[PDB]
């Protein structure tokens, strides 16, 4: 009586592949348009909002979450996948940093820690690996700004500029063109918005583009109004007026 | 749980997965063994075809299991590696415990018991090796020369041969020796050792690797340079009896 | 209690009390001291009791299972290492022991370890253990000499017994004697120490020179 | 205790270690030697609780001489000392420590140089030109100090030690009947068998 | 239960191989290529970043090159993720034979185990088992400079010019002819980048689709200093023997 | 704390005859000066020609004999009905009493019967284990004041015959089973009036080929 | 792979089936127990130069009163050892006494009923039940000398005599009418030659066959190479000069 | 472990002809302060065995659930089971003891010193003792507590041997019974006036008068009065 299930359940097939690992990518194709740029004066990350319904808030729904805090994800794929996903990255990068060396883990190193989440899940039988694509998008201090591709097996590899999802190679062209380093974070919202319109036809707004930022500082980022000791979040996310004030300066 | 089944019956009363562990050493290089009653020959091939292996980091064949015991092997070697290390713990184990050393035979009941075991029970598979364990028993002067299959079943043999054209290497040193007069000296023991491995390794005499087993821990192995020189001398022996 | 062993040209000579005593008088003259290992190998009960008692009859399996298992007879060296990874386990919980394996195998002659406690393993040539123990190596010393003849060997064995239960209230109901030949043990008798005693006074002259 | 020294000279390195158990009067042994040999360069002697002895002294040669066997290759004395440290340091914490200090006394066939390791129970590990243990040093680093300063041979170590000996067994009151000397050096180990005035 | 919504491809075949193995060294044969060149003076270490861009970063060039110490390296052919778990631990079993012996593993120990736990895979569990392929860049005193490759089968062959991923065939037959049996570092820069252009096609051998890490010995660097070459020395070699064409 | 183990009194005597032998024991069971009972089988037969008495603390009494119990039923069922020997069952209870030793026994068991090549056995066990056999075996509180006549009567030991009491002596006779009860009624009735861990009543097994018999002979009431 | 709980509609389950194919192609052992012994034979068979033929045999003692032949795999067989030594090792220790030859089958016989997939009722560790079948030959002194075949399966029955392996359907017919109740120790093993020799393709050696005999003054006594051959030898004059 | 801050005191017993009675006063102490009065210490496990239970009442309340689930559990397997295999003095003491010693032996003990009355419906009497320290008893009499020393050796007259058993009758039963406890509560303050008394009878099964109270009152004291409290300046 109970489990049994040890056996596992991605197994290679005759030509070398992975059915698991392939199956799940036709997934992540379907998935939501998400881009990354690096502006180097900064990094912006825009994904689609999307609403289920108007009587629906899209406040709870998670298309952007912070994994640590000067670093943002956003993903293409299966969403149930992301949600716990972030979860483990969370838990992990608090408990065994973030008063060990006394700060978060550089955005390599937390790139690497997704990635055994992922390959644990793809050796290990019981269950199935994730479903997922993400792309991390940071600062950290010892690095600057980052992009980074997690794929579902977890393998990885370093971005400068890429987008995921449908529609992808015409909206790295847009934004391969637009930008070639060396420029205001203000300017990477802008060709953002541009690059996303010609990939997204139908209705365009920026109600149903969600956006954040790693590349600013308030006093309220470093969470005190008072004398300095560290320097704190970076992250920021912006509301949709903000948004439509950028989409309306040229 | 992966306690489960692995190895199932054949409906023949045999098993699926011994009948093709047994595949695998076929395929594999060729380990030899032949008695004098001196000595105890191992001859193991080392072909080498390309020439870009460095041959000093290259895997050896022979293992210590004990001073005065060795275990050679035809097979995967990734599965040797993990049978390997079992028997010298074992060697180890006799030795701190009994204050003695060890005997020959109870390293084999060790070796066998492992293989046998694997085959037995569930969620494993037994090893894709056959072995050759041999060596002198303490304070002994006569051979000793133990096969072992991956089945787990084990037996005595005045000499065996074992991997890729077992058929050919058996049938030749049946016609070279006789239990009641086997050979006395060091020479002609390693010359016939060395012819029957030149047979199957093709060209060979740096391939051809000896190690010659004397009572209690004098063991030496053969060099090229002497290997060069039974090779010459068997291309006069053999337009000696044309 | 005073237990001892000595290896000498015929074999050893195992030498032992049996006294169990309700108050000083002497109840019985009859408590185990010999536990018979194997029939060949003698292990002495003293320390620990039931220790003793327990372990040395299963270090007897052991052996048995080893005459199975790789057919060979055991040294009396693997007897006593077995015993010793056991001992150092149990202790700082207890467990106590003192016991001397003594046998006579083909495949080493005359042989004998010292086992304690604390897990020393020690060989030697001569023993005495227990504590009365320096005295009676005085009276075996000062005639020992390994050549001689096996009569002779135990009536020593027996004073330096004797010696040692009139100065110790922990020995002398009654002596009880074994050779450990090459093909086994034999049983040599109990000897009423109250018959001994007289004997062995006038005739040494040890410590009784002059008689006292 | 067990007195147990360890002078490191120019060509060898010394180990003196105590010859009978002494019952009374009389020593009823004196045949005693207590040394195991780890590999044929790397050798130590042993003085503490008789019985933490004996299981240590097993478990750390079965743990080397599976090395040994396994890579087909002689370990370092060097190799040894760290690896008795360590095992020391597990113990030391556990609730039934071994109560025993070692000396392992070896040539580093490998730098070509003489090594000397006095490991305590802890695990504090010195390599030394020469040292001793518990209440001995007091009278005989007085000595060693002034009679000896570093660069002397093998001769003029076994002289050394030899008044060392004299003087612990009389002037201190432990006894333990002298020492038999055991020289490491390129060549193995043999023992020293005179003890006259060597 | 189990028996029937599971299957069995841990088991054997009927010629003696393992399913997934097998299948396994093919998912190496198209993964971007890794080669090791021994010299005597130093080790020649070369990879070939198959695709690169302006859109993905070049400027990390440890991409396929890890140090796992700094005394041996290796340099990866086949999947980032597999290769993530065999380095991690690979590293900790360094820091426990450093506890221990107070020196360096040597190179073959650790191969030896790595390869255990590669077996371990296929050999209990009914896992899966990872489907990279090492070169190990290594040192010893006892063997002088080590170049070893091992793979997801656990076999294990010492080399001294060896090629694993794509192109495997191809870079082999011309480096075989050109070996020099001893050799000084800047001699085997000119034969690995000469071999290195004729193995990707057309014109594209560039510093920044290249991956170059070399082992020497030096006289300001330490006694088996590991470089790992970003681009701008790339740049500079291939000029030199003014091969970027 | 706390430590539950003390005493309860009560003595037991075994001796071993020619073909028979005799577990006796005292029916009076205490507490310090309270009686706890005035009958109470203080030999009990365990079947097979062996009968038992674990005196001194009866709290520990009680569960070496229940583990025992059980011992009794498993060898019949799993050797199909084969009868316990009294060494067999001697080698048992030693294997019980070493198991536990972290709580320590505070008994003196005595077992008596025949072995199974007919001669009368009796074996004494000392508290946390180990057994020996021997002739005769006085057990109990009152085991120091029976022995020393016991030893002259039954055993001939520290017993000479008037003469020189040295080279003459008087020999060893196995005694009868009449002999023996007159010697075990002398023993208990001036144990009696000496301690008050003895009286009420005397119940004697005494074991033969044609089973256990009961006999009982009355003592001393307050 | 196959079901582990899934029976015939008889009701006899596919894996004890299948454990009954393996021992009908081993060597044929034979066991006769007497009134002063019990006999067990083996035909270790194989006869090469190349061989060490008197170094292996199939007559292995378990105790100083037990042994076993086996027929079948013999890899299996050393599991069954195993067990059996331990079991009995532990009993002796206990009660000081031989343990039953039929309470030995039964201990053995509980540990070959794991196979597959795990139980509730049980762990089940194993893959495959074994694939041997046993005869276990001893001596109690509470039923003498007594001879016992156990099958893997679970089923243990006592017998006089019994003969187990490949050639066993004419090994057994034999066994019957030269079966009585007033025979004797040095008859039977006479007679067991006889049987050898008549189903041999081959002439009678002892680098072929073994004999073992049991005596209460011995225990369990392999008879050995030296006195085997002295039998053969007296064997074949007798054979021949009857023809 | 545990040393006592809650007592109960003195459960007494004896064997008639034809039943058992028992006694006990009712009874949470905390010391000598009488904090719970009328607590139940005569638990009936069905109708022909009454559980006396002497000691610590953060053991007694332990043992009071466990007697309740065991006559739940002897409704298991089948209804109307009474003699069948169930509810029967052997079969509760049994169990309490087996727990008893558990407990003792691994040393953080049950506290508690108890005696099992009762009248099997297959047999005669029923009536044995086990406590705290692991020793166990059967007799005519018994009694826990203060009842052991005091109670028991006026007890003793009436029964105290088989013989002496046939020839108490229920009323000479009785009447020892109400003058033992008179006595306990005389020469002893920390047992209620208020008692339960049970007499369970082979003739009429289990009759349980609850809630008796102490009289033929002692005012004995009376007459030693040199006064106390009675001044006069």
């Amino acid at each position: 009586m109970t489990d049994r299930y040890s056996f596992s359940l991605t197994t290679f097939s005759p030509s070398g592949k992975l059915g698991q690992i392939d199956y799940a990518l036709t997934a992540v194709k379907q998935g939501v348009t998400s881009l990354g740029i690096k502006a180097t004066n900064g990094v912006v990350i825009a994904t689609e909002k999307k609403s289920s319904s108007p009587l629906a808030m899209s406040e709870t729904l998670s298309k952007v979450s912070l994994l640590t805090p000067d670093i943002g994800a956003v993903y293409s794929g299966m969403g149930p996948d992301y949600r716990v996903l972030v979860d483990k990255s969370r838990k992990v990068a608090h408990t065994s940093y973030k008063r060990i060396y006394g700060e978060y883990p550089p955005t390599k190193l937390l790139v690497s820690e997704v990635a055994k989440i992922m390959q644990e899940a793809t050796q290990s039988g019981g269950v199935r690996p994730f479903g997922v694509s993400l792309l991390i998008a940071g600062h950290d201090e010892f690095n600057g700004f980052s992009l980074y591709q997690v794929d579902p097996s977890g393998s990885y590899f370093p971005w400068k500029a890429t987008a995921i999802g449908k529609g992808s190679v015409a909206a790295k062209t847009f934004l391969e063109k637009r930008w070639n380093d060396e420029l205001e974070l203000e300017d990477a919202i802008h060709i953002a918005l541009l690059t996303l319109k010609e990939s997204v036809e139908g209705e365009f707004n920026g109600d149903t583009i969600e956006l954040a930022i790693i590349g600013d500082e308030n006093p309220d980022l470093l969470g005190y109004t008072g004398i300095p000791t560290d320097k704190g979040p970076r992250f920021r996310k912006l509301t949709s007026q903000e948004i439509n004030d950028r989409l309306e300066a040229l | 749980g992966y306690d489960r089944a692995l190895s199932i019956f054949s409906p023949d009363g045999h098993i699926f997965q011994v009948e093709y562990a047994l595949e695998a050493v076929k395929r594999g290089t060729c380990a030899v063994g032949v008695k004098g009653k001196n000595c105890v020959v191992l001859g193991c091939e080392r072909r080498s075809t390309l020439k870009l292996q460095d041959t000093r980091i290259t895997p050896s064949k022979v293992s210590k299991i004990d001073s005065h015991v060795v275990l050679s092997f035809s097979g995967l070697n990734a599965d040797s590696r993990i049978l390997i290390e079992k028997a010298r713990v074992e060697a180890q184990s006799h030795r701190l415990t009994l204050e003695d050393p060890v005997t020959v035979e109870y390293l084999t009941r060790y070796v066998a018991g492992v293989q046998q075991r694997y085959t037995q029970s569930g969620g494993v598979r037994p090893f894709g090796v056959s072995t050759l364990i041999a060596g002198f028993d303490p304070r002994d002067d006569e051979p000793k020369l133990y096969q072992t299959e991956p089945s787990g079943i084990y037996s005595s043999w005045s000499a065996q041969t074992i991997g890729r054209n077992s058929k050919t290497v058996r049938e030749f040193l049946e016609k070279n020796y006789d239990r009641k007069e086997p050979p006395a000296t060091v020479e002609e023991c390693v010359k016939l050792t060395v012819r029957s491995l030149l047979e199957v390794v093709q060209t060979g005499a740096k391939n051809i690797e000896i190690t010659v087993v004397k009572p209690d821990s004098d063991i030496v192995a053969l060099s090229s340079e002497e290997i060069n020189q039974y090779v010459t001398q068997i291309e006069q022996e053999k337009q000696e009896q044309q | 209690t005073t237990t001892l062993a000595f290896r000498f040209q015929g074999g050893i000579i195992v030498a032992v009390d049996s006294r169990a005593t309700a108050g000083n008088w002497v109840a019985s003259q009859t408590v185990k001291r010999v536990i018979e290992i194997n029939p060949f190998l003698l292990g002495t009960m003293a320390g620990g009791a039931a220790d003793c008692q327990f372990w040395e009859t299963w270090l007897g399996s052991q052996c048995r299972l080893h005459e199975l298992r790789e057919k060979e007879r055991i040294s009396v060296a693997a007897a006593s290492k077995i015993l010793s990874n056991l001992v150092y386990q149990y202790k700082g919980a207890g467990l106590s022991m003192g016991t001397m394996i003594c046998g006579y195998t083909r495949k080493e002659g005359p042989t004998i370890y010292y086992v304690d406690s604390d897990g020393t393993r020690l060989k030697g040539d001569i023993f005495c253990v227990g504590s009365g123990q320096t005295f009676a190596y005085g009276v075996l010393d000062s005639n020992y000499k390994w050549d001689l003849s096996v009569e002779d060997a135990l009536y020593l064995g027996k004073r330096s017994i004797l010696a040692a239960a009139h100065r110790d209230a922990y020995s002398g109901g009654s002596v009880n004697l074994y050779h450990v030949t090459e093909d086994g043990w034999i049983y040599h008798g109990n000897h009423d120490v109250g018959e001994l005693f007289w004997k062995v006074k006038e005739e040494e002259g040890s410590f009784n020179n002059v008689i006292g | 205790m067990d007195i147990i020294l360890g002078i490191r000279v120019q060509d060898s390195v010394i180990l003196a270690s105590s010859k009978a158990v002494t019952r009374g009067i009389s020593v009823l042994k004196d045949s005693d030697d207590k040394t195991r040999q780890l590999s044929p360069h790397t050798l130590m002697s042993f003085a503490g609780e008789a019985g933490d002895t004996v299981q240590f002294a097993e478990y750390i040669q079965a743990n080397i001489q599976l090395y040994s066997i396994r890579e087909d290759y002689e370990l370092s004395p060097q190799a040894v000392s760290s690896f008795v440290r360590q095992e020391l340091a597990k113990s030391i914490r556990s609730r039934r420590p071994y109560q025993v200090n070692v000396l392992i006394g070896g040539y580093d066939k490998k730098k070509n140089k003489p090594e000397l390791y006095q490991i305590d129970y802890l695990g504090t590990k010195v390599e030394l030109p020469y040292g001793a243990h518990g209440y001995s040093g007091f009278y005989t680093f007085s000595l060693l100090d002034h009679h000896y300063r570093p660069d002397m041979t093998t001769e003029e170590g076994l002289d050394l030690l030899k008044l060392c000996v004299q003087e612990l067994e009389k002037r201190m009151p432990m006894d333990f009947k002298g020492v038999i000397v055991k020289i490491v050096d390129k060549d193995g180990i043999r023992q020293v068998d005179d003890f006259q005035a060597q | 239960g189990s028996r029937r919504y599971d299957s069995r491809t841990t088991i054997f075949s009927p010629e003696g191989r393992l399913y997934q193995v097998e299948y396994a060294l093919e998912s190496i044969s198209h993964a971007g290529t890794a080669i090791g060149i021994m010299a005597s003076d130093g080790i020649v270490l070369a990879a070939e970043r198959k695709v690169t861009s302006t859109l993905l970063e070049q400027d990390t060039s440890t991409e396929k090159l890890y140090k796992l110490n700094d005394k041996i390296a290796v340099a990866v052919a086949g999947l980032t993720a597999d290769a993530e778990i065999l380095i991690n631990t690979a590293r900790i079993h360094a820091q426990n034979y450093l506890k221990t012996y107070n020196e360096d593993i040597p190179v073959e120990i650790l191969v030896r185990r790595l390869s255990d736990i590669k077996q371990g895979y296929t050999q209990h569990g009914g896992l899966r088992p990872f489907g990279v392929s090492f070169i190990y860049a290594g040192y010893d005193d006892r063997y002088g400079y080590q170049l070893y490759t091992s793979n997801p089968s656990g076999n294990y062959t010492g080399w001294k010019a060896i090629s694993v991923g794509a192109n495997t065939s191809a870079a082999q037959t011309l480096l075989q002819m050109d070996y020099k049996d001893d050799m000084k570092v800047d001699d085997a820069i000119e034969l690995a980048l000469k071999t290195l252009s004729k193995t990707t096609d057309s014109s594209a051998l560039t510093y920044d689709r290249l991956e170059f890490a070399t082992i020497r010995k030096g006289a300001n660097d330490g006694e088996v200093y590991q470089k790992i070459f970003k681009p701008q020395e790339i740049k500079d070699i291939l000029v030199k023997t003014g091969i970027t064409k | 704390q706390f430590n539950p183990y003390g005493d309860n009194g009560g003595t037991i005597l075994g001796i071993a005859g020619e073909d028979f032998a005799v577990l006796a024991g005292d029916t009076r069971n205490i507490t310090d000066y309270s009686i706890n009972s005035r009958y109470e089988p203080k030999v009990f037969d365990c079947g097979d020609n062996i009968v038992m008495s674990a005196n001194g603390f009866a709290a520990d009494g009680d569960a070496l004999v229940k583990r025992f119990k059980n011992s009794v039923k498993w060898y019949h069922f799993d050797h199909n009905d084969k009868k316990l020997s009294i060494n067999s069952a001697a080698r048992n209870i030693q294997h019980l009493l070493y198991g536990k030793r972290f709580f320590p026994y505070y008994v003196h068991t005595i077992i008596a019967g025949l072995d199974e090549d007919g001669k009368g056995a009796v074996y004494s066990f000392d508290p946390v284990g180990s057994y020996e056999r021997e002739q005769c075996r006085a057990g109990g509180a009152a085991a120091s004041l029976i022995m020393p006549f016991l030893d002259n009567q039954v055993n001939f030991k520290n017993q000479y015959e008037p003469g020189t009491n040295g080279k003459v002596k008087k020999p060893l006779k196995y005694l009868s089973v009449e002999e023996v009860i007159k010697l075990v009624r002398d023993s208990f009735t001036s144990a009696t009036e000496r301690h008050i861990q003895v009286g009420d009543g005397l119940e004697i097994l005494i074991v033969t080929k044609d089973g256990v018999r009961k006999e009982f002979y009355e003592l001393k009431r307050d | 792979d196959r079901g582990v709980s899934t029976f015939s509609p008889e009701g006899r389950l596919f894996q004890v089936e299948y454990s009954l194919e393996a021992i009908k192609l081993g060597s044929t052992a034979i066991g006769i127990a007497t009134k002063e012994g019990v006999v067990l034979g083996v035909e270790k068979r194989a006869t090469s130069p190349l061989l060490e033929s008197d170094s292996i045999e199939k007559i292995v003692e378990i105790d100083r009163h037990i042994g076993c032949a086996m027929s079948g795999l013999t890899a299996d067989a050393r599991s069954m050892i195993e067990h059996a030594r331990t079991a009995a090792v532990t009993h002796n220790l206990y009660y000081d006494e031989d343990i039953n030859v039929e309470s030995l089958t039964q201990s053995v016989c509980d540990l070959a009923l794991r196979f597959g997939e795990g139980a509730s009722g049980e762990e089940r560790l194993m893959s495959r039940p074994f694939g041997v079948a046993l005869l276990i030959a001893g001596h109690d002194a509470d039923d003498g000398y007594q001879l016992f075949h156990a099958e893997p399966s679970g089923t243990f029955y006592r017998y006089n005599a019994k003969a187990i392996g490949s050639g066993s359907e004419g090994a057994q017919a034999e066994l019957l009418n030269e079966w009585h109740s007033s025979l004797t120790l040095k008859e039977a093993e006479l007679l067991v030659l006889k049987i050898l020799k008549q189903v041999m393709e081959e002439k009678l050696d002892e680098n072929n066959a073994q004999l073992s005999c049991i005596t209460k003054q011995d225990g369990f006594k392999i008879y050995d190479n030296e006195k085997t051959a002295e039998l053969i030898k007296e064997l074949k004059e007798k054979e021949a000069a009857e023809s | 472990t545990q040393q006592p801050i809650v007592t109960g005191t003195s459960v007494i017993s004896m064997k008639y002809d034809n039943g058992v009675i028992i006694a006990a006063d009712n009874l949470g102490s905390y010391g000598s302060l009488l904090r719970f009065n009328g607590v139940e210490r005569l638990i009936p496990v069905g109708d022909n065995t009454v559980v006396g239970i002497s000691g610590d009442i953060s053991d007694m309340q332990h043992i009071e659930r466990l007697l309740k689930d065991l006559v739940t559990e002897n409704a298991y397997d089948n209804p109307l089971a009474d003699a069948e295999e169930a509810l029967e003095p052997s079969y509760i003491f049994e169990y309490l003891a087996t727990v008893m010693y558990q407990r003792r032996s691994k040393m953080n003990p049950l506290w508690n010193a108890i005696i099992v009355a009762g009248v099997q419906s297959n047999g005669d009497q029923f009536l044995r003792y086990v406590n705290l320290l692991g020793v166990t008893y059967s007799s005519p009499t018994l009694a826990t507590g203060f009842g052991a020393h005091m109670a028991n050796p006026l007890l003793r007259k009436v029964v105290d041997r088989e013989s002496d058993i046939p020839k108490t009758t229920v009323q000479v039963a009785e009447e020892a019974i109400v003058n033992a406890m008179r006595v306990l509560y005389y020469r002893d303050a920390r047992s209620s006036r208020n008692f339960s008394l049970a007499i369970i009878d082979k003739n009429t099964g289990l009759t349980f008068k609850k809630n008796l109270q102490v009289e033929n009152m002692k005012w004995d004291f009376a007459k030693d009065i040199k006064g106390y409290g009675t001044q006069k300046i």
